[PDB]
Order: C-alpha cells, then structure tokens, then sequence
C-alpha cells in the first residue's frame, strides 16, 4: 500500500500507489557527448542536490483562487542547491514535483496542477513593464485574484486568464494532473530540462512555472476544519554545472 | 563495535560490598554487648538493593568475609601482657538454634559450622551454597503468608539465609577488649530472570515497597529550550 | 593462597584426619545377620496402632483393641481418626511416626491393615470411608457411602488393606505444621450388625496396623521432641 | 480479513489480522517429567477451563487514568475455573488476554496494555500496611488516580508511579502492547506461567497484574459518543492441579 | 503529572514555529537521564554507541 523513498540519505518521504506523469514522455538524464556548445566538461554534483526539498504548506480555503511558483528560482535559498546556483555560471537540471493534500472524506473540491514552460506574464498597466519583484518571491507562493488587478508594475492576476492571456480551461495541454479529493489525494510530475540551448544561467532564466488552480471550490460543514493543507516537494534530478578548472 | 563483557550479570553483580559493621566487648557488661548478630538479607543497604531489584528472580552462592579489629579499653586494671585474642564466628542455617546470650549452649551445637580465628592471620572467609527450598530467590513477592488472604504482605519464607553470630572465645580477667567486625558479602555464579524497571522513589522501609510520590524527572525551562548556548566568538564571527 | 575459610572448625566438615593408632590391626568383620542399610526399612514394618487411647486405656493394653459390640447398633460409628503421622496422637508413637519425627520434611503414602479378632462363626459388614484432605468427615452412613468407601465383609475375608495416598500442593509435609482439617480422615461405620450362632461371644475386636508404602522421602534431619531432658546422666 | 475462534465449543469470538505478543518468547505448556517437587501426578482439566471468559466492559473517558486487574483472582467467580480454584490446593495455568476497543475514525487516543509479573504495591501511609480488600476486587477494575491518595490501608494510586514506585514510562520492559486508535483497535498477549516453584495456591499468590493506561487522552467533538468501551477476554491455557486419589 | 510525556501539537495556524527541540546526551540531559537507557548508562563511567528515536502521532 504505502512506499517510502530515501533520497540523499537525509530525506524520507511516504507515498501511496498513484499514477505518475513523466513530462513530455522523456525522462531526465545527463548531457551526452552529442550536444554541446562549450569546452570544459561539466562537473556533476549529485551527493546533495538530489534530495527532497519540502516547501512550506499552504491553506486551501473557500475563497482562494490559485498559486504559482517560478522554477528554478523557488530553490534559491534551499541549502546546497542555492550554493551551486551562486557559485557556478551555467546549469541544467530536471525536477520531480510532489503535491499532497490532507482532506477528510467530508470535504470536496478539485485542483489542477500544471507545469507551464516559459510562462511569460503580462502587466496590469498595458503600457508599462513588469519588475522582478512582482513576478515571484523566493519560496513563497504568489496568489491569483478573482477580480482585475490595477497596479502599475504588477502581473495581471485574473484567474481565468492565468496571467498569460490564454483561456484557463485550455491549460491541460501542458503536463498536468487533477487532484479530486473524492478519489485522489496526491499528484506527481517529472519534468525534464526544456530549452533551446544546452545550458543557461539560473538567475537569468525562469525554466518553468508551477500553477495550482481550484476549479471546484472547497465546501464543508460548520464543525470541520476551515482549510485544507497543500504540501509541495521538489527533488532535483540530473543536475549539471560548468567546470572551474583549467584544461 | 566495542566490547560488552563488562555489562554481563557476573561482572555486574559480583562486586564485594560492606553490608554490616558492628562492635562487641570482651568483658563484663550488658550481655547483648558481648556478641554481634546479623540476619543475612539484601534489603538494608540501599545501594545493593537497587542493583538486586532490577531482576525478579535470582540464584547465587554467597561468599562472606569477616574483618575483625580489636583494641584495648580505657579504665582501671589494664592488662599488662595478653597472649592473643581468639574469635568464634558461627553461621546458623534456617531453622537452627539461635543464641539468646553469650556462653549459651547453642554456641556448641554440632549443626552450626563455626570458624575459630586468631589475631594476626588473614581474614576468615566462608561460602554458603544456594540454600533454599524453591528454585530461586525472589526479590518481589506479591502475595500473603497464609492462604486466608491475610497475614504479612510481601513476605516469602522461601528466601531465608540464616544468621551470623560472632563472639570472643577467650575469658578475660584483666580489663576489657572491645572489638569491631565488618562483613563483606559477594554473590557468585549469579543467574537472574525477568528484568524490571529500576526504582525512582527513595526507599522508606526495608521490609516494604512503600514509597512517596516522586516526579518522573528533572524540570526544564521550556519544551524547545535546548541546553544553554554559546557566545559569539572567532568561529561564530 | 589462604582463603577466609582456611583455619576454622566447622562441625559439619568431612576431612581426613591423622590416625591416633597406626600399626594396629583391627579385627576382621564376620557375617552377622540382619544388617540395616537405611532407616526406611524400619518404617516399612507393620506396627499395631493405639486407636483407643481414651485416657483410661493409655496405661493399659486396651489401647490397641478397637471394640466391636453386638446387640443392635443401627448405623453408629465404630471408630474414626485423622491421617497425620508424626503429629496425630494416634500415630506419633508407632514405628512410622517415630522415624518420621526425626526429619523436618517428609512425604509418601501410608498403608493400613485391619484384622478382625473374633469368633470363626461371626458374620457382619463394615464400611470404611476415606475423605480427601480438603473435605469434612462424614456425619452419617449415607454421606460416607457417597464418598470413597469400601464395604468389608468379615465372613468372606478376615483382613482388609487400604492404601491412603498422598495428594499435596507442595512435595514435602512437615511434622511441625498447623494443618488440621487439611490432612484427611478415615472412619468406620456399621453397615449391618454382628450376627453369631448360639455359643459364640457376641462382641469382638478389631486390630489396626499402619506402615509405610513403597515411596517416601525425608529431609532436614533434626532432634526428636520425644526426649525432653538435657541433663547428663550421672 | 476476519477470523472466528471457538474454544470450549461454548464460546465464539471474532478478531481481525493483528500482531500477537507471545510473552517472554515461550508458549504455555503442560508440566513435563523433568520439573517436580511433589508425588501425585497432576490431573489435567481442559474440557471447560479452556474457554473465553469475557469480563465486563469499561468506559474510557476524557478524565480517566487507568485500570488494573490481579490474576488469577479475576476469575474467582468465573464458572468452572472458580470451582477448580476452590476444590484443589495447587495450580498452574497460562493465559491469553484479548483487549478490544470500539472507537470511530473521529476519536483519538493511545493506550498501553502491560502484564507485570509479581507487581507488589505500596501503601498510602508509608508506616501502615495494605489489606486484601484494597488490592483487588473479584472481577471489577481498580482505577488509578491523577492525584495523591491519602487513605490508611489503600494502595497508592498516582498514575505516573504505577503503584510500584517506578516510572510509568519504563513499563514497556514487560510484555506489552500499544492500542493507538488511529491505526490499531485490539491487542493480544499470551502469558505463560512464571514463578520460582512449579505449583502454588491460587488464593495465596497473585501471579501477575494487567494494567491499561492511557498516555494520550481521549478527545472528540460535541456530537459524538462521550466514551469508548473496552472489552477484556481471558482464556486459560494448559491448566493443571494436584491429584486427589491414593497412590 | 502525566503531561510530561505528551508533546502537544496545536492546530490553528502556526506559521513555522518550533514544535520541540532537545540535545542528544543520554545519562546527563534532564530529558534522558531517567529513562531505561540513561539509567543503565549512569552505572558506567565510560560509554559509547548510537541512539534510536521513534516518533508516534497520536
């Protein structure tokens, strides 16, 4: 029934038998000798990068709308991964996203968890431009909004347009999963490295965006927990960085 | 992966312990001051009691060593030259006659092994085997003496070990000669069964298991209060 | 090199000793009949038991004779006692009891034999009833019948043997024990009367013998209580 | 899933697949010819002694503290076992203890069930001595206490000292089981005969003591059952008694 | 009291607060010196090994 996973020898996690979605059909892997536009052979840190990094839990309530995290920025302050981000210049890594809810049999709702590659976002004032502080915090979820935003340098946050200007109903085209509290309680997404160049800077490029959006609102009875906690866990897979030594 | 040989029952329970210190005179006085008596038990020395009451049942042989030291007594008519002092040590098995005074008939009973010891030699030693009716000694006994569910509670008659009685063989005409006895007790070939949690409350009675309520541990400042802290320094910058 | 128990005199020790009279040749032993190898041989011998010790017969030969009267005794009790050798007043002075008194612990099964000293022309029946340690003695004949009993006919047979067994919680009884009404009882009842022809005596006698069975054990030898004086003779 | 047991042909019980604790590693058995200090061969009653004796249910509440039963006294009035206790003099038997709770998925708590051999207990007044009436009733549970007892001949009942003068947290050293309502619902303990002599009197000696102690208090919501029923069942195993017949 | 053993987990909304914390020194720390392990270790002047911890959610 239950299964335990031990990555990095320092992290323990528990899961039940559930369907897993492997990205675009491919599995994360190291860089072969076929593709390269550089010289120094990449160093391959795996002792500490490959471990479960559990982010803070969030509260799903009746009037909540959704959240998004920008990756790889979400792991800027997360242990040795942040140190490798700071010390090196080029980088490549795939991820494994676990999302778990904790709701009884008396709650109800329906969530969509997607992984949008290159999710460029618009601005509230169509004339101005966004800034780096409004796009994403370090490791804190950025909330969507029910109504129209009116800031100057703030990302438009109407939920049904998803900030990208497209219908929210068609987001299923990307790697995704449905968490229906009636049947399911967890989701797993394995995302490889997707870009037009083999390596890129971690602080410059946002590889992708993780969005959690409820389509069916949360409902319950008076004598019940007012919220449902959502826990997100990330474990980098097949990380690479450039070389710092002379040829 | 280092050794455990020091934590075995033999190496844990076979340490000699001083379990009795008494004194007795060699001349006229109250008769009860002219001999020393002790009933063999493990419930009077709290340090040894706490070690034996980790197990419910025990089986061992007894080794008893007696250290006897005598000195002259101040007064009038001091002895100018005394030949030597001899001491009699008698072990009374359970059910044997027990002296009620010095110079009694029980001192000459043929069923009581005795040691006659002269000053100056090595300390006297004896060894008693596992002398009991049952198949083990029991530190804790839940029950009664009679089947009427009444009597003394917590007393078992299957773990009697006898008595030890010491006196002066010599009859002294000039002066008094006080003497001091120390008893050293040691278990051998120990076997133990059914371990028990060690005691928390202090002992109040040798015969009972009575106690006062005591806190389960020592107090702490807070639940997330780790022990103390360190000041800023060269390492901590 | 010298242990604490090195130079003492323990009265129950077994060491060899120097011979006071070496170079002396003792007399060779002959074959005297009747050698004893164990005290149990002195206990497996039947000895007459003084059942009728009623303070008028202790100083007489009437102690041993159990009286059986004729006439018409409806269902009255002939005799009765308790099975505790060594401590009961009846058994403590026989061979078995006096051997048992030397030992603090003892256990086994006790054999009883009843013999009818009466005319060869006398006929009758008796009921011998035995009650277990935890029970009460029967009060009338019917209660005795419903327990463990044997009907003994003095016309067909002259002697009746009865082996009282040993069921005890521990494995060793004690002479100095306070265990009354926990030792078992043996009673005899008048199943019918004693019938005689013209010319025979109307009253008879029963003799009782008690002894040891095959299995006994004794432990912890100790001084007997029967001897009292500690004075030395002359 | 479920299993039915029929002992004595008069008793039926139902259990689910759960872990069982076999005493000190040994299993109850009859007396062999090796060990004995008596003569008469024991009689072996098994037709009626080996059957389930269900004791009365008790109520676990929010402010309850714990209970203990003294064995073998707890089966003094229980059918043929009591008759064998009265009629015979020496006895030997092992037991099988079943403890079952009935709580829904909305309750919570945690119980410890132990079997303490030779659990001698102290007194409230350290000078006096206990009496036989305060140690145990026939087949009614004796309750522990939150505070300090002040009687004259009453057993000290502070729960955290367990009446024996030792820390209650270290009672796990004895044969024991945990009944956590979150996962478990029942416990089973098979206890052999433990003593320094092969046989002993039933009315004189208390073979052991069964203690049920809650470490996590019971909690629930307003519209729920105020209590949780606990049911204890005992089935003697391999009973022996002395012989009543001549050799 | 019996509340010594129960580590309290409160609901509501605790952002990132600490549930509990202690130091790993059996035999000398006030927490461990009265358990079975600490009380066995206290009899011996020298000791060493690895300590196993189990947490159960009631």
């Amino acid at each position: 029934r239950v299964r335990s996973i031990t990555l990095g020898n320092s992290t323990i996690t528990t899961q039940e038998c559930a369907n897993v979605v492997v990205g675009y059909g491919v599995w994360p892997s190291y860089l072969q000798d076929n593709e390269a536009t550089a010289e120094d052979q990449p160093t391959q840190p795996d002792v500490a990068t490959c471990r479960f990094y559990t982010l803070d839990s969030i509260q799903w309530q009746k009037e909540s709308d959704g959240w998004w995290w920008k990756f790889p920025e979400a792991l800027k302050n997360m242990g040795l991964f942040g140190q490798n981000m700071e010390y090196h210049y080029l980088g490549r890594s795939g991820y494994t996203i676990h999302v778990q809810c904790n709701a009884s049999k008396f709650h109800q709702g329906c969530l969509l968890v997607v992984c949008v590659p290159e999710a460029e976002m618009g601005c509230s004032d169509v004339e101005r431009e966004v800034v780096a502080a409004s796009l994403s915090s370090e490791d804190t979820a950025k909330s969507f909004s029910r109504t129209e935003s009116n800031g100057q340098h703030t990302v438009q946050t109407v939920v049904y347009n998803a900030g990208m200007g497209v219908g929210v109903g068609n987001l299923t085209i990307f790697p995704h999963q449905w968490i229906n509290l009636r049947t399911n309680n967890s989701a797993t997404i394995v995302m490889p490295y997707i870009n037009s160049v083999p390596m890129d800077n971690m602080f410059r490029h946002y590889n992708f965006t993780l969005m959690i959006i409820p389509f069916a609102k949360l409902e319950y009875t008076e004598q019940a927990s007012n919220y449902v906690p959502i826990t997100v866990t990330v474990a980098p897979m097949c990380a690479e960085y450039n070389g710092l030594r002379l040829a | 992966y280092h050794s455990r040989t020091e934590s075995s029952i033999e190496n844990f329970l076979c340490r000699a312990a001083c379990v009795y210190i008494a004194t007795y005179a060699s001349a006229g006085g109250t008769p009860t001051e002219r001999y020393a008596s002790w009933r063999i038990n493990t419930r009077q020395m709290v340090q040894l009691r706490r070690k034996f009451e980790l197990f419910t049942y025990l089986r061992f042989d007894m080794e008893i060593t007696f250290v006897i030291t005598s000195t002259q007594d101040p007064g009038t008519q001091l002895a100018q030259d005394m030949p030597v002092l001899t001491h009699q040590i008698m072990y009374i098995p359970p059910g044997g006659p027990v002296p009620n005074s010095a110079t009694d008939f029980a001192w000459q009973s043929s069923t009581n092994p005795s040691i006659f010891w002269t000053e100056g030699c090595a300390p006297a030693r004896m060894s008693v085997p596992f002398i009991s009716i049952g198949n083990a000694y029991s530190n804790f006994y839940d029950g009664w003496s009679h089947f009427t569910q009444e009597g003394v509670y917590g007393f078992n008659s299957l773990n009697n070990m006898g008595h030890i009685y010491v006196r002066h063989v010599n009859e002294q005409s000039l002066g008094v000669s006080t003497s001091t006895l120390r008893v050293y007790f040691k278990p051998k070939h120990v076997r133990a069964w059914v371990p028990r949690p060690p005691r928390l409350s202090p002992y109040v009675k040798s015969s009972n298991v009575n106690f006062k309520p005591t806190a389960v541990t020592t107090e702490r400042k807070d639940i997330n209060d780790v022990g103390t802290l360190r000041p800023v320094g060269y390492t901590n910058h | 090199m010298l242990t604490p128990g090195s130079n003492q005199f323990l009265t129950s020790d077994d060491f060899q000793s120097p011979s006071a009279m070496p170079q002396f040749d003792v007399t060779p032993e002959m074959k005297i009949p009747g050698e004893v190898h164990n005290l149990m041989e002195i206990a497996e011998v039947d000895s007459v038991v003084p059942v009728n010790n009623t303070k008028e017969n202790i100083n007489s030969m009437e102690a041993y004779r159990i009286p059986v009267t004729g006439g018409d005794q409806l269902h009255t009790q002939v005799f009765g006692f308790q099975m505790q050798p060594g401590l009961n007043s009846v058994f403590k002075r026989t061979l078995l009891g006096e051997i048992l008194n030397y030992y603090a612990h003892w256990s086994g099964s006790v054999k009883l034999t009843f013999v009818f000293c009466g005319s060869a022309m006398a006929t009758g029946k008796f009921l011998l009833a035995y009650s277990p340690p935890g029970a009460s003695p029967p009060q009338n004949r019917k209660q005795a019948m419903l327990g463990t009993h044997v009907i003994w006919d003095v016309g067909l047979q002259s002697s009746c043997v009865l082996c009282i067994p040993w069921i005890s919680q521990t494995h060793y009884r004690l002479v100095q024990q306070d265990e009354y009404t926990s030792a078992g009882y043996v009673t005899c009842w008048y199943q019918t009367g004693l019938i005689v022809p013209p010319g025979a005596p109307p009253s008879c006698t029963i003799l009782c013998f008690a002894s040891a069975c095959n299995d006994f054990s004794v432990r912890n030898l100790r001084d007997t209580p029967f001897i009292e004086q500690t004075q030395l003779l002359q």
